[PDB]
């Protein structure tokens, strides 16, 4: 089929608006999270902007179409996503209107963009530099939190995500690469997270009391079994012919002995005493009489270990993964300043804790593990983003859309055109710039018009950046607030909705095609 | 090629051909012809004549007698 | 079995249906055609050629109308877009009235008398332009890249492609085609800068050479293109039964391994380090090259071959006793396997062959690289059609309105009935510039009447309508250009179907 | 896995023995026919009268004295016993010749397919 | 079980002599060509039967289209013992081989 012209558009502002008012609060801790059973047929709960999207089977052009747009977006921030989807259909609320008064929709994509500039240009007006403080830190984590969950949820969670990013820079690193290790723990409540500056590995091997408790933890990464098998034929090798089975039975059993002395060896070539605890750890399962071997001898080792630990215990320790034994000394095999296997429920999770540099900062969450645990394993990670973002710019503003008036304020204020055609698209621009923090205010409390004309004014007083309280519905100041705006954050949604506005809102023609 | 008026009928026979080279008469009035269908090239044998290996000239000179 | 007016108005209803918002998507100014899918792929799209294949075709004229679009798509590949504007409008226009008015070919015959009128005007409002400069050139290029809107990496496939272009101009027939595009051979290499990136003297062959093939480095020393005629005879002079057997072994390579030897001694006369063994290229032939002392090539392509004969530029030989530097590899040649990124890289250089250099295309990716390949695969396109007309005619509403009063004046001067189909063409004209103004945002109707007066005293010479600013303007000095040619060609198509169509009254089994 | 390969390497083995036994029968009894016409030369060569060994029995062979160096067995049919002239076993024999010829060949592409095929099996078996 | 391979056993018997005919039958053919040269030249006996017997040529040209009797009568007797015996022994290996495993 085809829909014409003011029909295909009158398609594409519909689909965004249903949508954002699920986001309106999406957003901010009145932001009201959103569950999802016909996006599986699983029970869901999930609150974000474009992870919904994906979340869903979404038949609708539009919405699978955002998806794919928001994510570049929400592959930064993960905040301000679930803010995307307002400012975009809005805008199409507003320039379908003067289509329909009449116009091209052509001058006002054109007319966005000197706005969109002036935006780019007050953005830098508008961002603050600020600094790295754990506390500056905090309080963009936590608005992303807050966004993303409550803000004691927020407040709680937030301390490990400002602590591991400053590890994470004292590799100097200026974003969030390792450290980023998330675990969800077997428990009762998912009010349990830890901050593991090193690692944690999730298994003791089979074996208790290897010494397990490590003090000094020179770590072996062992991709390979001190258990082959205990029986006649190898651990790859199998047979059904009869004479070659009795070939294999002898040496099975001692080519472990080979591996475990090795380290009984090794043990007493990384140590020659019992006292440094010696962890070995191994990707795939390790003997029992192996461990027995090595346990009373003081030896700590780990089998069914992860590779990604064993990515993260090679680079956290300065460890090394291997695939063989033999003797070496204790820094050949990398070293973890603390190692303790930690039993909660039946696992015992060994935490490798405070690795030399322990370039992987393990987050643990002890819950029940339910999609709620999972629920709150997003906003942390997001708001690592978000920090990370934090970390990327030291420009940093008020957040509750303080930015939006003194936007809209200044934007159109001036003419940035100084003509009808480029301010007709500014006008539309930098209105649809207001849709959230006004309806934050008017979805906590206090309409729009009142927060508005309130912040318009106090704005126009103050040239502050005063932005809503979302539990009053009046503005404060959000640098006050502490839900703040990286500017690596709130710039890409003048990208997006911009870019992502320019196309889809020139199409007259649409047809299934093929 | 030329112009246009001066295409005209040619008394004789219209060739688009190789025309030949290498001290070729270009006109040659009152000749008998040979049409070959067949393309001469040299039919490739290392020995069919002076079979004798006197110089390096003469085993070339071998496979010259194709 | 469907015919008639019905069809002569369904023709225009398949045809015309297309362009509407193609037309839109014409200019960098484009409305972008969403096509959904049945299965649900959302397609955002100004470029016909996408349009036309992934559109269910209503209408076997649709089917038609894909045909002379991939005629310009192959013809050049630049202004597909435009094909189909003016053949549906043609026939739009006028059709059903002067078939009504009862005649298919008053228009039919009413359709070259209008096409060479713009060809005339063409040439007068057609400019001339410096091939000697590349930036009189350049700037066209540079407009033309913008027309591709990439002039960040593509500015530079501007230079690359008209420095190739000026090199892989040549070619004769007689007639001597300006430029050859099939002499052009560009490289695609991950590693580098596009801006290292460059063009050398004959077929660079990064396309059977993506590893060795060639030696790697062979300075003075000739590849040897084999159109032999090289094949190991089983017997000496004649072919016997194939070998299955040890006796068919013994015997049989007696007689094979001196023919090679025959053949490929013949070869190492030329002074080869290389040899690249296109036919002939067999289990022994090969084999005798490192016996004759130089390196041998297996089983190429002659696609290569003669872009090689087009490299080193020789030309390929048959002949099995008579094998030389003239017959195959001419010039002292340059045949340099270079790893560039990590793939080792076949550049035959030292060409003889006129002009003729080819492009080393290396990106710090391929895709780094694709961003100019493409463009620079449309500057060629562009640069060649300033070679094949080097004419420069300003863009849009200039070219446009400037035909029309001529075609009016024309149809004016006729008085006859083929002056209604004129009277529809001038008009058929008119639409590109309204609908740049369509696509710019102003009222054209105004611009159009504007553009008129434009005409009514410039006569519209550099003056249309420009719609990316949307206002009467100065091509010239804007600069916004194009060649005759593509031009002339695009349009001149424009006009074949709509000649077609009209022509057709007969749809059936 | 090396299960079915253990099975799968052990059968290959026997076709390529099974097939390396009947070629190498092909050629002896092909050989015969030119024995038989080699038989016939010095046959012709001697003379009539000439006193022959000829296969008698287990462990003996009967002389006898020779007559007409012309006559030779052809056995064609089944069993069927043909005697021919001097010049017609050898080309009798060279078809039979010819004949085991071919189903010699037979053998060699059967025979060779069972074993690097085999040789296939062996290794991702150690491997 | 026993039954499988009894029946496919004198298959596999009289399809290879059989075949051994196919070479004979050419020689058959043959024959009927070598012995029909043969005037009496060269002294004719039928190989029939484990006596060597003096013969005529008569005696020698009927024997061979008699003897084509051989590659006749031997190859398409067996067509039925190869059926007669396959499907009976087709037939016996799926009912033996259900029982012993049930």
């Amino acid at each position: 089929e085809v829909a014409r012209a003011q029909a295909a558009l009158a398609v594409n502002i519909s689909a965004a608006r249903g949508l954002q008012d699920v986001l309106r609060t999406n957003l901010g801790p009145k932001g009201t999270m959103k569950m999802l059973v016909s996006g599986a047929g699983d029970i869901k709960l999930t609150k974000d902007g474009n992870v919904l999207l994906h979340e869903m089977q979404i038949q609708h052009p539009t919405a699978s179409l955002i998806a794919k747009v928001a994510t570049a977006q929400d592959d930064i921030t993960g905040d301000g996503t679930t803010s995307n989807v307002l400012i975009i259909g809005e805008l199409l609320k507003q320039a379908d209107l003067y289509i329909s008064e009449g116009l091209h929709p052509r001058i006002i994509t054109e007319g966005f963009e000197a706005a969109k500039e002036k935006a780019l240009q007050f953005l830098e007006e508008v961002k603050v530099s600020r600094e790295m403080d754990r506390e500056t830190l905090i309080d963009v984590a936590r608005t992303s939190l807050r966004t993303k969950v409550h803000a004691e949820l927020a407040d709680v969670l937030t301390e490990a995500v400002v602590d591991s990013i400053l590890a994470i820079k004292k590799q100097d690193e200026p974003i969030d690469l390792f450290m980023i290790e998330i675990m969800e723990m077997k428990h009762k409540s998912e009010t349990d997270t830890s901050l593991i500056r090193g690692l944690v590995l999730d298994h003791g091997a089979r074996h208790p009391d290897m010494k397990k408790r490590v003090e000094d933890a020179y770590i072996l990464t062992c991709n390979v079994s001190l258990e082959y098998e205990k029986t006649e034929v190898n651990s790859g090798f199998f047979y059904k012919s009869a004479e070659e089975r009795e070939k294999l039975v002898k040496a099975e059993r001692k080519f472990i002995e080979d591996r475990v002395k090795k380290i009984i060896e090794l043990k007493r070539k990384v140590c020659g005493d019992s006292d440094k605890g010696f962890v070995v750890i191994n990707q795939k399962g390790i003997d029992p009489f192996s461990l027995d071997a090595l346990s009373k001898e003081g030896i700590v080792a780990l089998r069914r270990a992860k590779r990604r630990n064993m990515e993260r215990l090679t680079l956290a320790c300065g460890g090394v993964a291997l695939n063989s034994f033999d003797d070496l000394s204790p820094d050949c095999l990398g070293h973890a300043g603390l190692v303790y296997e930690y039993t909660l429920g039946e696992e015992k999770f060994t935490f490798i804790e405070k690795c030399n540099n322990p370039r992987s900062v393990t987050l643990l969450i002890k819950g029940p593990n339910k999609h709620t645990l999972t629920q709150i394993k997003d906003a942390v990670r997001d708001g690592l983003r978000a920090v990370k973002n934090a970390i990327d710019d030291g420009c940093v503003v008020p957040g509750a859309g303080a930015v939006e008036v003194a936007m809209a304020e200044a934007l159109i204020k001036h003419k940035p055109s100084v003509k009808g055609r480029a301010q007709l698209g500014v006008q539309a621009f930098a209105d649809a710039l207001l849709i959230i923090p006004k309806v934050l205010a008017q979805n906590s409390g206090f309409d729009l018009q009142e927060t508005l004309v309130k912040i318009q004014a106090e704005h126009s007083e103050s040239g502050q950046l005063v932005g809503v309280d979302l539990n009053t519905g009046e503005p404060m100041v959000a640098a006050e607030v502490g839900v703040w705006d990286n500017y690596c954050v709130k710039k890409q949604l003048l990208h997006s909705c911009t870019v992502i506005a320019t196309n889809i809102l020139l199409v007259d023609e649409i047809m299934r095609a093929g | 090629g030329r112009s246009q008026m001066e295409s005209m009928l040619i008394s004789g026979y219209a060739l688009n051909c190789v025309v030949g080279s290498q001290g070729m008469p270009k006109r040659i009035v009152n000749a008998k012809i040979a049409c070959l269908d067949f393309s001469l090239q040299k039919t490739k044998m290392k020995l069919g004549v002076q079979v004798v290996i006197t110089d390096p000239e003469k085993l070339d000179q071998i496979r010259q007698r194709e | 079995r469907e015919s008639g007016r019905k069809v002569q108005s369904g023709n225009i209803n398949a045809a015309k249906t297309i362009a509407d918002i193609i037309r839109t998507c014409l200019g960098p100014k484009s409305m972008m055609k969403m096509l959904l899918d049945p299965m649900g792929g959302i397609v955002m799209t100004n470029d016909g050629n996408a349009i036309l294949r992934e559109i269910q075709v209503q209408h076997p004229a649709a089917k038609s109308m894909i045909e002379i679009s991939r005629t310009q798509d192959e013809e050049v590949g630049d202004g597909t877009t435009s094909v189909i504007i003016l053949a549906g409008e043609m026939l739009s226009v006028a059709e059903h009235f002067l078939e009504q008015q009862m005649h298919p070919t008053v228009v039919i015959s009413a359709y070259r008398k209008a096409l060479d009128d713009m060809i005339s005007t063409l040439k007068k409002i057609s400019i001339p332009v410096d091939i000697s400069d590349s930036d009189m050139m350049l700037n066209i290029i540079n407009s033309s890249i913008t027309t591709k809107a990439i002039s960040r990496w593509s500015s530079l496939a501007c230079n690359i492609a008209l420095d190739a272009v000026k090199m892989v101009q040549f070619e004769e027939n007689g007639r001597k085609e300006i430029d050859i595009k099939k002499y052009a051979r560009v490289e695609k290499i991950p590693g580098g800068i596009i801006e290292d990136s460059c063009v050398l003297r004959g077929v660079m062959i990064n396309k059977d050479v993506t590893h060795p093939r060639m030696r790697r480095y062979i300075k003075n020393p000739r590849i040897v293109l084999l159109d032999s005629s090289l094949e190991y005879k089983k017997g000496e002079s004649q072919t016997d039964i194939e070998i299955t057997r040890e006796e068919d072994f013994t015997r049989i390579l007696q007689m094979e391994e001196e023919y090679i030897q025959q053949l490929c001694e013949d070869i190492i006369q030329l002074k080869p380090d290389v040899v690249i063994t296109e036919k002939g290229i067999s289990d022994l032939a090969q084999h005798y090259l490192m016996r004759a002392n130089i390196t041998a090539i297996r089983r190429v392509r002659k696609t290569d071959n003669n872009r090689i004969a087009r490299a080193c530029g020789a030309r390929i030989v048959s002949r099995p006793e008579e094998l030389r530097e003239d017959d195959v590899g001419t010039g002292a040649g340059l045949l340099e396997i270079k790893k560039i990124g990590d793939e080792y890289f076949t550049f035959i250089t030292d060409c003889k062959d006129p002009k003729a250099c080819t492009i080393l295309l290396r990106g710090a990716s391929k895709e780094i690289l694709s961003e100019v390949e493409r463009n620079l695969q449309d500057a060629m396109q562009v640069c060649r059609n300033v070679l094949l007309d080097p004419q420069l005619v300003p863009g849009g509403g200039a070219s446009e309105m400037a035909v029309a009063h001529a075609l009016t004046e024309k149809s004016k001067a006729m008085t006859g009935v083929e002056q209604w189909p004129y009277r529809a063409v001038a008009q058929a004209l008119e639409v590109i510039p309204r609908t740049l103004i369509q696509n710019c945002g102003a009222s054209t109707i105004r611009l159009l009447t504007s553009l008129r007066a434009k005409h009514t005293q410039e006569n519209c010479e550099t003056w249309g309508v420009n719609g990316e600013t949307g206002t009467l303007v100065d091509m010239k000095e804007l600069g916004i250009w194009e060649p005759l040619a593509v031009k002339l060609q695009t349009y001149k198509t424009a006009v074949e179907t709509a000649v077609l169509l009209l022509r057709i009254d007969d749809i059936v089994s | 896995n090396l299960p079915q390969l253990e099975m799968l390497k052990n059968q290959l083995d026997q076709e390529v023995e099974f097939l390396s036994t009947s070629i190498a029968q092909l050629k002896v009894v092909q050989t015969k026919y030119v024995e038989a016409k080699d038989c016939l030369n010095v046959l012709n060569k001697s003379n009539e009268g000439k006193e022959l060994l000829v296969p008698l029995t287990s462990s003996m062979y009967v002389p006898g004295k020779l007559h007409d160096v012309e006559h030779v067995l052809i056995d064609v049919g089944t069993g069927y016993y043909v005697e021919k002239t001097a010049e017609d076993a050898k080309d009798f024999f060279k078809r039979k010749i010819d004949f085991l010829t071919k189903q010699m060949e037979k053998i060699q592409p059967a025979l060779q397919e069972k074993h690097a095929m085999k040789q296939a099996v062996m290794e991702m078996m150690s491997q | 079980v026993e039954k499988y391979q009894q029946l496919q056993k004198d298959l596999s018997k009289s399809m290879s002599g059989r075949q051994k005919l196919e070479a004979q039958l050419t020689e058959n053919n043959i024959v009927k060509e070598e012995l029909a040269l043969l005037d009496g030249s060269n002294v004719v006996f039928k190989l029939l039967g484990p006596v060597l017997v003096k013969q005529e040529l008569g005696e020698a040209r009927a024997t061979v289209g008699k003897r084509l009797d051989y590659i006749t009568a031997e190859i398409k007797r067996y067509e039925s013992q190869l059926r007669d015996l396959e499907r009976q022994s087709e037939q016996q290996r799926e009912t033996l081989a259900q029982l012993q495993q049930e």
